[PDB]
DNA sequence: GGGCTAATGACGGCGAATACCC
DNA sequence: GGGTATTCGCCGTGTACCTCTCCTAGCCC
RNA sequence: CGGAGAGGUA
């Protein structure tokens, strides 16, 4: 039980207890990076594996080797919060023990010298925060996990190759973790063609020729031998009964001396069975059948050894006679069949234009590299490097495992490089798949797709940096001295650090974290992007990969994916899914021993899942672990089916493990269409945090898990009693049993207050505790944004009526009461960040100051003498925030400028204005000013002030620590000084720090006084040096790009209120645009007279297939009724026990419901706290597929003394008359999306224009005109809209002369046009002429 | 439909007014995903196709009232399969006759 | 590479060929609008029709120079509101959906000034726009010369486009809400208040129901 | 400091250049 | 012989908006 | 207002 849970119990209608609790929902990121960065005792994923693969380094000559020993992660110079507020990366320095060893020169192996460069600095790697994000440029970025084809053997099907012959072909692709791909594809002629990477096709056996294989060896390896014995007449053949399953009877198949199968017949299973039961060894066959076969190897004479028969050529009567007369008895011919093993390799050899290693290598080198006259040694080196060097072709452990699994080997490991045996195995099983013995592998199967989390990508790009630095060191070791020189001298920080920074900052999977909700965070970190390097591309289409899979179940959310043109590629991980040890997605399943479904779990991988049969979380469990239904719904390969309760092998751990966190939050998900619920889950992530967070009346129960597991929640690191509560700080007096040895005193939690998260949205943490409240580790000390009492608070509960009020709510449009605006709810704080960079130019360094050339004093009135606006000033667009100035290169005045300055009295300055002005169209209050000044730049007043506030905060924290430590020390010294003679009086009469000036009789007490005095002095120096270190951290210069002196970031807070037009949507996919704010009286009212806050279109339900919102309404109306009924009980100040049975009955309502009972809480205080938190409705937890039934909602309505049918007859407050039937009224949870009409509106008439063209574009002070594309040009062309095109393309868009003339005409008081010559066509004309292609005008 | 477009053996035995089983909702998700991906893909393809069609026929404008051509096209009520699928009236409606039609007999 | 374009040569009409005197906003429903009318935000009308406001202010003597007109429009006083009423009273504007699949995807309306921050679209016309008030966002384009206004009113006004140009038959049609209201009206029962009595015309029919 | 200064997990279509049985 | 029948490149990729980064650097003078 | 990459929207 949790203390924060006691303050507000959320009623759950779940009927099966959660067997497996929801794990940490950001476990993927933390696990990946901890596997990356931790020490390794053996070669495994992480920096150790990369170093062991790249090191040791051997020079060209001199036997000078650079050997790795160990690495440690240097302690980061800054912590996460100060990294963010300083705008610098949060990175851990990497240092490595290296030894440069120079061996004997020259003699048998033996060292001469060894020099140790310990802890060499080669760069800092960004470090993952406890949340699971990375700070790169002062902002939190997330490395989105990637889904990619796992390295290994993939047998896919090539389709569409008909060529008037149809037939689907086959392809075997070899994927290494690093290196060149291998391709064995088929052709309509059943000839195997090999491609390295996507290079042009070659015959299959050519690599076998490159692999030192003769035609005899190639034929022996793949095809089966058939025996021809030189005996009798027309020769006999050793019959194989299992050799006629596909062959046709072209010869007299005899048994026991008599022909069983005649010529021209189709050999059936009956014939095969008869030949098996006859056990005939050899059969006489006609010599024509012998001639049709192909010999598997060369045959020469026995006397002179002259070749008479050779492999890869067919047999003939002349050849048979020649071998018979030369002397032979055993002829080894090839086996051919058009259904099973066929002459695919034989025809490949026949088509193969090379017959020896050198020519094959030459051709391979040529088709690798066009031109480049080839030598044998170069081709040999290239072929060995691309496939047999452990520095250019590695499969890695997962690649080797999948490679063996695809080829059906018992091994789980092996060499990272390709081998001859592996290639011949790929040949054999690809031939088998052509024969029909094998099966094509799925391409989107989650067992054939793998997760590259942050660790794998980081170590891959880091190994790339290691390869670059190893190239550099190999060059330098041979170029320079072979004698002593420290390894720190030739390892540059630029390559590795540059590669790592490029990965973490500018990759296509290193995304800015979508941070407007804890749900947004937790979905972004759990995202699975099939895009990225090594995976898909957005323009795939893709219909196969976009589609959900049967194994896509329970690993990634099927109803969570963007609606844009990347659906089915960007998934979100399921609630319980996690990455395997190799990178596959595994989902927990409860093991079913015989019938009992035990609580033990197994994380079944995608492949392992298919083998077993999985029962559903539905069909509840009675008694210990037996299903209620004898026939239970299960899934064996992805398809629903009925299976016996004694035939199951696994069952779903929970009913929420098939959806993402975003999808699991939707209540009554089993009552919405998958399309509409998918849309609603998509809009949940776009909800902007409301002004005051408030619990949803109808939730799922994942609200608490999402709030806690997200980093926006101030969670008590150590339990204790809250010593000090503040809007900015939480000081916890830690319990004595959680103390470290010695003393550590208090635990401090500084609160994030009003900070631009990532989306110009405010995130602040709300202290939900009070003084003296006992808290324990793991509870919510402060509620994060969009979180109330530790529960997710994405939107707000609102009163809703479902009826078409006067057509102001027409499609999904939404009617808002004026009371919504009265409550100042669905109101948001938006914090925009504006950065002004004072740079050092070649004309002079820019300065930040209040002195701005030729400006009014009104703008500077809010500017301090430091040049930065006050914190708290209300500012609008166009005013100055940061007073930047730039040294003017020269003072040149146009005579027109002189004329203007003479009239208007303008001044002349040698420095030009470049100050950061507020964007035209935004306003607000300055809430945070961040000053970034690197070392070597003098601090100014504002920087000193912000440093002073930071120093005061740190000093206050360390001073409270000092106070508790010195309080303990003074207590013990006073206790000692009381002993050896009572002296308790004078200590009370003197300051508590003056007890160190009081002597005592020489005893052990005096020695204790002396040692405690030196302890006091040591604590004083400890505080002094901690303060000094913090002062150094806050005072030291921060990292800036070259050339810029200072960076001043200003945060502006806008209080955006909801208004007609904002996109406001519900949980279920219910959408809408705010229609208009009609007065509260115009809104309808019920019998009690309560107006309705929100009116939704009832017409959106019978089509968009989301009636869960309707249920959300009814279950809302009950819940708020329970909130209202007790609220009246609060107003009468009734006795505590009455509230007690009321709440107990409210929570006890339901059948087979797990919520437990009171009194387990405190009799009075906790009951009162619960009632006070329950006066505004009672939270209801509704598991998505285990939620409340209709009967439960009706019961809760009845307990609320409200219409059990869920409809109360409203009175139309507009005119004041009831309707012919009651309407559906209740409380529904509405989300205010980040699609504000304020941010979406724009228009313009005249403003900015490009410097290459006169099209209107530029910034957001006045954004350019809207893009009237060719589609709308055709739309006008369909009408007789002919002039309108000419104005909207020539005079309103391009013709600058036309623009000026038409503006002058409209201003002059008429609407007339000049035809004009658009500048866009002039640009096209000029650049056509730029290529030596003439354009001219046929002058009229 | 399930992936590859075939119909699942067991249909959605329930509806929105009662609890959808986990497998039932997952199966409906395949149809929803296929529909949404299909809408996106057909949106792209239809944009490109109407682009092509505007390109080919941009120059087509009616410029003469009469041309005096006695050639034309035959209109019949389309009977494809074994039943009429569009009556003669609609296709003939709005057209201009090429020859003076007669009565059947 | 920038001779070649996708789709089409860039700066001629796509991409992108933007145009002045244009805007964009989310759309709300206005069920009080006549079929030839649209509800356009007051701020949007102000900063779209700015040259018209300048000309009218200088013609009426309310301003002496373009700078005075700029000051007057930025102050947003009540004086310029009457000027904007004058310039908007007959002047129509085109509403336009970003995915335009047919000519009815762009249509001219008479802009009716509304307080608020979003454009109001006629409920009957959304079917023509293939626009559903689910967060969809519309654009506005202002004809400037006389020829443009006349041509929009004659051809692209929604009253002139009541018939589909693809197959005949009308495209503007009561869709769901007015449909439900009408169907509710015209239903009949077997027994209710005021049954089996005789009335003269709809007058006392309205009297008796209401 | 600086003035030169240097891949496929796309897919479908299609024209050009050879490729291959009868 | 000739007509497929491949193999070798070229090419096409809805619409429009919002937000966000992130921007020739190596180097021998 | 020179150009890429990402997300979301319709």
């Amino acid at each position: 039980y949790s203390y924060t849970e006691k303050k507000r119990i959320r009623k759950d209608f779940g009927k099966r207890p959660q067997v497996l609790d929801v794990p940490y929902l950001l476990s993927i990121q933390l696990d990946s990076f901890q596997k990356f960065i931790e020490q390794d005792p053996e070669g495994q994923y992480g920096l150790e594996a990369a170093f062991r693969s790249v090191f040791p380094i051997q020079s060209y000559s001199g036997n000078s080797e650079l050997q790795y020993v160990s690495y440690r992660l240097g302690e980061p110079v800054f912590d996460v919060q100060e990294c963010q507020i300083r705008g610098v990366t949060y990175s851990a320095p990497l240092r490595v023990k290296l030894r440069l060893v120079i061996y004997e020169r020259e003699a048998p192996e033996g060292t001469v010298k060894d020099i140790k460069e310990q802890e060499v600095y080669m760069g800092e790697i960004p470090l993952m925060t406890d949340n699971g994000t990375f700070v790169i440029n002062g902002t939190e970025r997330v490395i989105v996990s990637q889904l990619h084809r796992s390295p290994g053997v993939f047998f896919d099907s090539d389709k569409g190759k008909t060529h008037s012959s149809g037939k689907v072909l086959y392809n075997a692709r070899i994927i290494p973790y690093r290196g060149s791909w291998l391709d064995f594809e088929f052709d309509p002629k059943d000839n195997l063609f090999v491609r390295i990477d996507r290079r042009r096709k070659l015959p299959a056996t050519i690599i076998l020729r490159a692999l030192n294989y003769t035609t005899e060896q190639i034929l022996d390896l793949f095809f089966e031998k058939v025996i021809f014995e030189i005996r009798d007449n027309k020769l006999q053949m050793e019959l194989v009964p299992e050799r006629l399953r596909g062959e046709t009877a072209s010869f007299d198949i005899e048994a026991n001396g008599k022909v069983y199968v005649e010529k021209g017949r189709r050999i059936t299973a009956r014939h095969i069975r008869q030949l098996e039961k006859d056990d005939v060894k050899l059969i006489e066959v006609p010599v024509e059948y012998i001639a049709g076969k192909v010999v598997a190897k060369d045959y020469i004479d026995e006397s002179t050894g002259e070749l008479i028969c050779a492999a890869n050529m067919e047999l003939s009567l002349d050849l048979l006679a020649k071998l018979s007369q030369s002397g032979h008895k055993r002829i080894e011919t090839l086996f051919t069949n058009d259904l099973d093993h066929g002459p695919y390799i034989s025809e490949t050899l026949r088509v193969d234009p090379t017959n020896d290693r050198l020519s094959a290598l030459v051709e391979i080198y040529r088709m690798m590299r066009p031109g480049e006259p080839p030598t044998r040694e170069a081709a040999e080196s290239l072929f060995e490097n691309l496939f047999f060097s452990e520095d250019r072709y590695d499969l890695s452990a997962v690649g080797r495992m999948k490679f063996n699994r695809s080829l059906l080997r018992e091994e789980i490991e092996g060499s990272g490089i390709l081998s001859k045996d592996d290639i011949i195995d790929v040949m054999k099983k690809l031939i088998d798949i052509r024969n029909g013995k094998g099966e094509v592998d799925d391409i989107d199967h989650l067992g054939n797709r793998r997760i590259r989390s942050v660790g794998e990508m980081a170590e891959n790009q880091f190994r790339v940096g290691l390869v670059r630095v190893e190239r550099a060191v190999k060059e330098r070791l041979s170029l320079g001295d072979l004698d002593t020189l420290m390894p720190q001298d030739m390892i540059n920080a630029k390559p590795i650090s540059a590669a790592v920074k490029e990965f973490f900052g500018s990759s296509q999977l290193s995304q800015f974290m979508d941070q407007n909700n804890p749900l947004s965070e937790i979905t972004h970190k759990r995202r699975i992007s099939a895009l990225g390097p090594g995976g898909l591309t957005r323009e795939r289409a893709g219909f196969e990969v976009r589609d959900v899979h049967p194994t896509h179940y329970g690993r990634v959310c099927p109803i969570e994916t963007p609606e844009g043109p990347n659906i089915g590629l960007i998934n979100s991980l399921s609630v319980y899914a996690q990455t395997n040890e190799y990178g596959f997605l595994e989902t927990p399943y409860r093991k079913v021993t015989d019938g009992v479904v035990t609580d033990e779990i197994h994380y079944l991988s995608a492949i392992e899942e298919g083998n077993y049969v999985i029962a559903q979380a539905n069909s509840n469990l009675d008694e210990e672990g037996h299903f209620v239904e004898d026939l239970v719904t299960c899934r064996s390969k992805g398809e629903s089916s009925l299976f016996s309760r004694d035939q199951v092998d696994y069952m779903d751990v929970s009913t929420q493990q098939v959806v993402s966190v975003g999808a699991s939050l939707i209540p009554f998900l089993e009552h919405d269409d998958a399309n509409r619920a998918l849309m609603g889950a998509n809009m949940q992530r776009q909800a902007v945090p409301t002004l005051r967070a408030d619990k949803p009346l109808v939730g799922t129960g994942m609200e608490r898990a999402v709030a806690v597991d997200s980093g926006v929640t101030a969670v008590a690191k150590r339990g204790g009693v809250v010593q000090y509560v503040d809007a900015s700080r939480i000081v916890i007096k830690v319990n004595e049993d959680e103390m470290y040895p010695g003393e550590a005193g208090i635990d401090i939690y500084n609160l994030t207050k009003y900070t631009r998260s990532n989306q110009n949205t405010c995130i602040n943490q709300m202290p939900c505790v009070s003084l003296g409240e006992p808290v324990e580790r793991g509870d919510v000390l402060a509620d994060g944004p969009s979180t109330d009492l530790g529960e997710l608070a994405l939107g707000q509960n609102m009163r809703v009526a479902f009826m078409p009020w006067n057509g102001y709510n027409f499609e999904d449009s939404i009617l808002v009461s004026e009371r919504v605006v009265q409550e100042d709810r669905f109101t948001t704080i938006h914090i925009q960040e504006l950065a002004c960079v004072s740079r050092d130019t070649k004309l002079g360094p820019e300065e930040i100051t209040a002195d701005i050339p030729n400006v009014g004093e009104a703008a500077l009135s809010k500017l301090d003498e430091s040049g930065i606006v006050y914190i708290g000033a209300e500012v609008t667009g166009g005013d100055i925030l940061v007073g930047k100035v730039t040294p003017k290169g020269e003072t040149q005045l146009t005579p027109e400028e002189k004329l203007l300055r003479a009239i208007f009295g303008e001044k002349a300055s040698d420095v030009k204005d470049s100050s950061l002005r507020v964007p035209n169209g935004v306003s607000g209050t300055v809430i945070d000013v961040q000053v970034f000044t690197r070392d070597g730049v003098e601090k100014d007043k504002r920087a000193l002030e912000i440093e002073e506030m930071q120093l005061k905060q740190a000093k206050k924290d360390l001073s409270e620590e000092l106070q508790i430590l010195e309080a303990g020390l003074f207590s013990r010294i006073r206790a000692v000084l009381v002993a050896g003679g009572v002296e308790a009086e004078k200590l009370d009469k003197l300051p508590r720090d003056r007890w160190l000036e009081l002597g005592l009789t020489d005893e052990e007490k005096q020695n204790q006084l002396e040692q405690l005095a030196e302890q006091y002095d040591e604590l004083k120096h400890e505080f002094e040096k901690k303060l000094e270190a913090k002062r150094r951290k806050i005072t030291q210069g921060d990292d800036l790009a070259p050339g810029v002196l200072k960076i001043v970031k200003v945060y502006l807070a806008v209080k955006r209120r909801i208004q007609p037009g904002d996109k406001m949507a519900g949980r279920h996919g219910n959408k809408g645009v705010i229609s208009k704010i009609n007065p509260i009286e115009d809104m309808p009212y019920d019998e009690n007279g309560t107006p309705v806050d929100i009116v939704l279109n009832p017409l959106g339900v019978p089509s968009r297939m989301n009636i869960g919102q309707i249920l959300e309404t009814h279950l809302g109306m009950a819940a708020k009724g329970i909130g209202d009924k007790i609220n009246a009980m609060l107003k009468q100040q009734q006795e505590v026990a009455k509230l007690r049975e009321f709440i107990q009955r409210a929570y006890d309502l339901g059948a087979d419901v797990r919520q437990k009972v009171d009194l387990s809480t405190f009799s009075d205080e906790e009951v009162m706290r619960l009632a006070e938190n329950l006066r505004k409705g009672m939270p209801i937890a509704t598991p998505v597929f285990d939620g409340a039934k209709e009967a439960e909602i009706k019961e809760l309505l009845k307990l609320g003394d409200l219409p059990t049918s869920g409809q109360i007859r409203l009175y139309d407050g507009r005119t004041g008359e009831q309707f012919e039937r009651p309407v559906t009224v209740g409380y529904m949870y509405m989300l205010k999306l980040n699609h504000l009409v304020d941010d979406k509106m724009h228009a313009r008439s005249t403003g900015s224009y490009s410097l290459v063209t006169q099209q209107p574009l530029g910034g957001k002070a006045q954004f350019g005109g809207q893009r009237f594309g060719e589609m709308e040009v055709w739309a006008l062309e369909a009408y007789g809209a002919a002039y309108t095109l000419q104005e909207m393309l020539t005079v309103k868009s391009d013709d600058v002369n036309g623009r000026t003339k038409m503006y002058k005409n409209i201003v002059d008081g008429n609407h007339q046009m000049e035809p004009g010559m658009p500048e866009s066509f002039n640009v096209l004309l000029k650049e056509i002429r730029s290529l030596g292609i003439n354009i001219e005008l046929e002058d009229e | 439909a399930k992936p590859d477009g075939s119909i699942i053996e067991t249909p959605i035995t329930a509806n929105f007014r009662e609890g959808l089983n986990v497998l039932q909702y997952f199966i409906s998700t395949h149809g929803a995903r296929k529909g949404l991906a299909d809408t996106a893909l057909k949106t792209a393809n239809s944009g490109y196709l109407t682009r092509r069609l505007v390109d080919v026929a941009q120059d087509l404008v009616v410029t003469e009232d009469d041309c005096g051509t006695h050639e034309g096209i035959m209109m019949t009520p389309v009977i494809e399969g074994g039943d009429v699928k569009e009556p003669l009236r609609d296709r003939v409606l709005g057209r201009v006759t090429a020859e003076d039609v007669l009565k059947p007999g | 590479d920038m001779i070649k374009g996708k789709q089409g040569r860039f700066r001629q009409n796509l991409l992108g060929k933007r145009v002045d005197y244009s805007g964009r906003s989310v759309i709300t429903v206005g069920p009080y609008l006549r079929l030839h009318q649209c509800g356009l935000p007051k701020k949007m009308a102000l900063e779209l029709f700015k040259p018209f406001i300048y000309g009218k202010l200088e013609l009426r003597g309310l301003a002496t120079t373009i700078k005075a007109a700029k000051k007057m429009v930025e102050r947003e006083e009540a004086v310029v509101w009457d000027i904007l009423d004058e310039v908007i009273r007959e002047h129509p504007v085109l509403l336009n959906r970003a995915p335009t699949l047919h000519r009815l995807g762009i249509q001219a309306f008479e802009p009716v000034l509304i307080e608020g921050k979003a454009i109001q679209l006629h409920p009957l016309v959304c079917a023509a726009y293939n626009a559903d008030f689910d967060g969809d966002q519309m654009a506005v384009h202002v004809p400037l010369t006389l020829e443009a206004q006349l041509e929009a009113r004659a051809l692209m006004m929604s009253t002139n486009n009541i018939l589909s140009p693809a197959n005949g038959e009308p495209i503007i049609v009561p869709s769901q809400d007015v449909v439900l209201g009408l169907y509710y009206m015209t239903r009949d029962c077997v027994n209710a208040k005021g049954e089996g009595m005789v009335l003269t015309g709809p007058k006392e029919a309205e009297r008796l129901y209401r």
